[PDB]
RNA sequence: CGAGACUCUGGCAUGCUAACUAGUUACGCGACCCCCGAGCGGUCGGCGUCCCCCAACUUCUUAGAGGGACAAGUGGCGUUCAGCCACCCGAGAUUGAGCAAUAACAGGUCUGUGAUGCCCUUAGAUGUCGGGGCUGCACGCGCGCUACACUGACUGGCUCAGCGUGUGCCUACCCUACGCCGGCAGGCGCGGGUAACCCGUUGAACCCCAUUCGUGAUGGGGAUCGGGGAUUGCAAUUAUUCCCCAUGAACGAGGAAUUCCCAGUAAGUGCGGGUCAUAAGCUUGCGUUGAUUAAGUCCCUGCCCUUUGUACACACCGCCCGU
């Protein structure tokens, strides 16, 4: 029955009670259930609180750890961008940084003129997979 | 229009009766009366001298 | 069925290989002699020198 | 709520029924005449006559003039037939 | 007795609990942002389920005749999600089974012996009986 | 209901009474028996059918 | 660990029946099998029922597989 | 076609059958398909003891 | 179908309610004390754990799914 | 234990039949007191047989429907026993008692099927066997208590517990008694 | 003649004969020995390994010969017959396959067939290698699969199986216990086993349990896409496949319509085998958890019985008329 500490912001959104924490920071791209859930239990918080719960001191603490993921010992391959395409290194992206990579690769491999860019472009199947009946109704 | 609940139990089964043959002929015994003994047909399957709770002896129930 | 229009029809076949084994002990030679003469057709017998 | 001083309608009443949605029996309507209170149409009595027909291009958001044959003001069912209609049109 | 005559879950609570009394368990330098087994669809909620393992495999390896990662990995997996095809079993990670095989072997809880695998340790055959009185005591269910 | 008697079962009977009415009995399982001895049947669902009708034949037959 | 439950408590009523009918006396056993069959629970008759086998067209046992018709 | 299958059916059966069918089946007289029984005896199509009694080629 | 949330917050006034409202049940289990009130489910379930540390309820189930409390001994 | 078998943790002793004609297919000590229910799993090997499952393990049978929970009996029972104890807090009494008077409450007199006239939509009035009324009235029941809980916080167990105190005193918020009441009002009309 | 009968499988044989590529019992039980409990303790009971016999057995396990079901016993009913109903014993006159006549069909197949007629082509191939497509999607259909959640999503933990299979093979090759490393995918070292010896005491999934979440498209759901790691192959581009992270769709119960189902059955749930260098959302069996419901009838539908009518007979999807 404690209210008190409430209004927290992870990167862009408003992150109130309503699921487990690690579950509520999801709303913002680049951040999964499983990525969210790890950062937490690096910071030393229990993630079975709601997000309504805790301070700004613990908000913080997070955004620093998924934001400097090495550097807390968040390995390499959970990672989403592993040596990435942009950068030579190693690299999470979140929030609207993700919409600008994802855009940044097909524009890309349109100029390459690569089959996953074409396919896309196109609005056919990048995957070669029957698309026959399917991807309409 | 109304009359009183009446309690009629099973004397004997007759037979089954209905287009699809789901509808069974019985035969009870007014058990108030015994004078009276009337044919009601019974939905459900039918086990001899187990009770019905007759709401009315009106809009007799009979073959189809 | 060949050229599978029609309905699912399938077939099963099985073959029910039969195996018993029999341990003698007694000397040498006329063991396995004595046993395995006497027969020729259409029963597999093996005498082996297996076991110590 | 409901204009009327009484919460509920009495033997033969002649109602106006949203039909919000069809299913099994008929139709589980809201009688709108008095509040928004559950009512049903059909099983037995309620057509006049077949053609096979009753809808082509009438969709949704429509509604039947019925009278109200049983009330139960506890229970809140009331059984409403449209066959019992003449002057009640 | 045997270990299955007082209560299983209360056993595997106390033991991993008398583990964390010994103040080792050779801890790994993962545990902490696995994966895990691939029947998870969510990361492990602590790092303290480290203990309660290890107490769960010393009471199996207690049951039988000596045995290795292959038993531990049957028993902690269960359905393996395929996405939209249909769930199957499978075997999930086994770094984490070797490992608290080799931990438990380190604390002598459990020693290779014949049969194969790690086979029970008079040391910890004291340890498992101990718990068990406290265990046998506390209920049965 | 379902499997009553088939004409080989009863021409087999209407043979055995007529020719063994001293010896047969009225009970299944000597009955079977004896059937095994004054016969050759191929399977034992046929002389157990056999040796039934037997004995119900020879109970309505000693009236 | 249902098909275990029905079977071990047919054999622990049948053992102590069978051990007093051979070695302690008939009337023990007989009470037993008195007070067992009354309200009855087959746990001194065997149960019958072993699976049925699949046949073929279909994937189940009695299941068949959905027709189509024009 | 028919001489030859009496002359062989008759003879099969003489040396000892219970009984014998012999069957011709395929084209003749042009583009019209046939098929011809010629039977003798007892046959059975019956079970299991099919297999046993019966020889086919 | 259907759309229905309830507060995913530790509330004061929801918790005073419950203890001051303890004579109207006899059962309790979360879901009810969640509809009851505004509190969420999981903590209707907290609440009560906290509460049988008053002892104005008491366990008589324990299960993993769903736990079932009484009011004092049986009301 | 032989005196008596109660259930498995309330007494089948005080369980009153509150009607002559629902007789012989209600009964949970008129021989078929159980612990726990479970007689071998079959129900259809003979038309005798259903006289001999009690309307306690009829109930359990009749829970597990809709293709996830179907042939999970265990789940059903862990779930029905909680709701028994649901029943016992809130009404006290015994839970079996409420249960039987549910029943009662729930089950149709008069009923209607189908006869012809004309091919216009009429119907025979006809009373229905008690074990029709039996099976029909704990079908209703299970129904009603699935259909709450689908996409409510309420589980299985609360819903049950609230559908069989409504209907053994009335309060038509009970699912089988606003249907029952539709079906005797409907045999009564027709032709 | 078909079907029945018959055969094969599933269930009933603490009777019969056997078992060291199988186990069980039963001591004497001692040791690893824990005291967990009793006993002061020796000793007794105990999951497993180890002690093993000139032990005993076939109960579980195996497969051979044997018996048991015939409506037998009894009671009602019926031409007192054929048969029917109940009752006892109990596998009950309640299992599932295998089995096909008379005759039809322009059913399918020349691409299974060095079976085959005629025709085409044939050194300029329609006889072989290099490359691409079958995998392209504004849309219609079918069998499925995954779903719509709380009998569940999540995190620990408990725990019981069966049918079958394997390398050392006549054009290409295994299952892996066990050691180590890696979240994982995977990598790497051994040893046994053509096998009830070894994989595999097949300790599988469902199930059971203490939580978390709280019915909210929510974490139900895993679509689509982006980045990366590996495995298979000489070759993966048009993801062969597998894994790791992120991006996190419709769908919150399905209209017109329509399939299948009566008991270990429907439904839930895993497993083994086949295809195979790699590759299962497939199919064939198998065990597990396991209902509600007819318990009947000919209404619709289909098929099969007499009678009757027919301008029908390539047989009503036929015929058959006038403008």
């Amino acid at each position: 029955p404690e209210k008190f500490q409430h209004i927290l912001r992870v990167l862009n959104t408003n992150i109130d009670g309503r699921r487990k924490i690690a579950f509520a920071i999801t709303a913002i791209k680049g951040v999964g259930r499983r990525y969210a859930h790890v950062v937490l239990r690096k910071a030393d918080i229990d993630l079975t609180k709601r997000a309504g719960e805790l301070t700004e001191d613990e908000v913080e603490r997070v955004i620093t750890i998924m934001q400097n993921p090495r550097q807390y010992k968040i390995p390499d391959w959970f990672l989403n961008r592993q040596k990435d395409v942009k950068d030579g290194k190693y690299s999470q992206v979140l929030a609207n940084g993700l919409d600008n990579k994802l855009r940044e690769d097909l524009e890309r491999l349109k100029k390459i003129r690569a089959h996953r860019g074409l396919r896309h472009f196109w609005g056919l199947r990048v995957r070669g997979q029957h698309t026959k009946t399917t991807g309409r109704r | 229009r109304v009359q009183p609940i009446k309690l009629a139990r099973v004397t004997k089964v007759l037979g089954r009766t209905g287009s699809q043959g789901q509808c069974t002929q019985v035969r009870v015994e007014f058990m108030d009366d015994t004078s009276r003994s009337i044919i009601r047909n019974v939905k459900g399957p039918v086990r001899e001298g187990d009770v019905l709770t007759l709401l009315e002896s009106e809009r007799e129930a009979r073959r189809l | 069925t060949p050229c599978g229009e029609g309905s699912k029809t399938w077939d099963r076949f099985q073959m029910r290989i039969h195996k018993r084994l029999i341990d003698l002990h007694s000397p040498s030679e006329i063991v396995k002699q004595i046993t395995s003469i006497s027969i020729e057709p259409g029963v597999e017998v093996e005498v082996t020198i297996a076991d110590a | 709520c409901r204009f009327y001083q009484h919460k509920f309608p009495e033997v033969e009443d002649v109602v106006m029924v949203n039909v919000r949605s069809i299913a099994e029996m008929g139709a589980y309507v809201s009688l709108l005449e008095y509040n928004n209170i559950e009512g049903m149409i059909l099983l037995s009595e309620l057509s006049r006559r077949r053609i096979r027909s009753i809808n082509k291009l009438i969709r949704i958001g429509r509604n039947e003039c019925v009278v109200v044959i049983r009330v139960d003001k506890e229970k809140g069912y009331i059984d409403l037939s449209k066959r019992r209609v003449s002057p009640e049109e | 007795v045997t270990v299955k005559d007082v209560n299983q879950q209360e056993f595997v609570r106390a033991l991993a609990a008398f583990l964390k009394k010994s103040g080792k368990l050779k801890v790994p330098e993962w545990v902490d942002t696995v994966k895990l087994a691939k029947h998870k669809e969510l990361a492990p909620y602590d790092e303290n389920w480290f203990y309660t393992r290890a107490a769960s495999t010393a009471r199996h390896l207690y049951l039988r005749g000596g045995a290795g990662v292959g038993s531990m990995t049957k028993i902690y997996g269960g359905r393996q999600r395929n996405g939209v095809m249909p769930s199957h079993f499978s075997r999930g990670s086994k770094s984490v089974a070797r490992r608290v095989l080799q931990a438990l072997e380190g604390l002598k809880m459990v020693e290779k012996d014949q049969d194969w695998g790690r086979k029970l340790t008079p040391q910890g055959q004291r340890d498992l009986d101990r718990i068990a009185g406290q265990v046998a005591a506390a209920k049965k269910k | 209901m379902g499997r009553v008697r088939t004409k080989t079962v009863k021409k087999a009977a209407r043979v055995i009474i007529e020719k063994y009415y001293t010896r047969l009995g009225n009970d299944f399982h000597t009955n079977k028996r004896v059937c095994e001895e004054i016969a050759i049947i191929p399977s034992k669902k046929l002389r157990n059918k056999i040796a039934g009708y037997v004995t119900h034949l020879m109970k309505r037959i000693q009236r | 660990h249902v098909a275990q439950i029905y079977a071990i408590r047919q054999s622990i009523s049948k053992a102590l029946v069978a051990y007093y009918q051979k070695y302690v006396d008939e009337a023990s056993k007989k009470e037993i099998k008195d007070i067992l069959i009354q309200y009855d629970r087959t746990l001194l008759v065997a149960d019958p029922r072993r699976c049925e086998s699949k046949k073929f067209g279909g994937p189940g046992a009695r299941a068949r597989y959905q027709k189509s018709y024009r | 076609v028919r001489r030859a299958c009496y002359g062989v059916l008759r003879f099969i059966m003489e040396s000892g059958a219970k009984g014998c069918e012999v069957v011709v089946s395929g084209k003749l007289r042009g583009q019209r398909a046939k098929s011809m029984k010629f039977v003798d005896g007892l046959m059975i199509h019956s079970g299991d003891p099919v297999n046993y009694y019966v020889d086919t080629a | 179908r259907d759309k229905l949330n309830n507060l995913v917050l530790f509330d004061k006034a929801t918790y005073d309610k419950l203890c001051k409202e303890v004579p109207n049940y006899k059962l309790i289990t979360p879901a009810v004390v969640s509809e009851r009130l505004k509190i969420r489910g999981s903590l209707a379930r907290a609440a009560l754990q906290e509460l049988l540390s008053k002892g104005l309820i008491k366990l008589v189930s324990k299960h993993r799914a769903q736990v079932i409390y009484t009011r004092n001994t049986k009301g | 234990t032989p005196d008596i078998k109660l259930f498995g943790k309330w007494s089948t002793d005080d369980v009153q039949i509150n009607d002559i004609s629902l007789q012989d297919y209600i009964a949970v000590k008129e021989k078929y007191a159980k612990y726990l229910p479970h007689s071998a799993g079959r129900y259809a090997a003979k038309r005798f047989r259903k006289a001999q499952c009690p309307i306690v393990e009829r109930l359990t049978n009749s829970m597990m429907m809709h293709g996830r929970n179907n042939g999970k009996k265990l789940m059903t029972v862990r779930i029905v026993k909680h709701a028994f104890e649901i029943i016992h807090l809130l009404t006290g009494e015994n839970p079996l008692q409420v249960l039987v008077n549910a029943i009662i409450n729930s089950g149709p007199r008069e009923d209607s099927t189908r006869i012809g006239r004309a091919g216009t939509v009429r119907r025979q009035a006809v009373d229905v066997s008690p074990l029709r009324r039996v099976n029909q009235a704990i079908w209703l029941l299970c129904t009603g208590a699935r259909e709450a809980a689908f996409r409510n916080i309420k589980t299985i167990a609360e819903c049950l517990a609230d559908e069989l105190i409504n209907a053994a005193k009335g309060s038509s918020n009970s699912y089988a008694i606003k249907k029952k009441d539709e079906l005797e009002r409907v045999a009564k009309s027709n032709r």
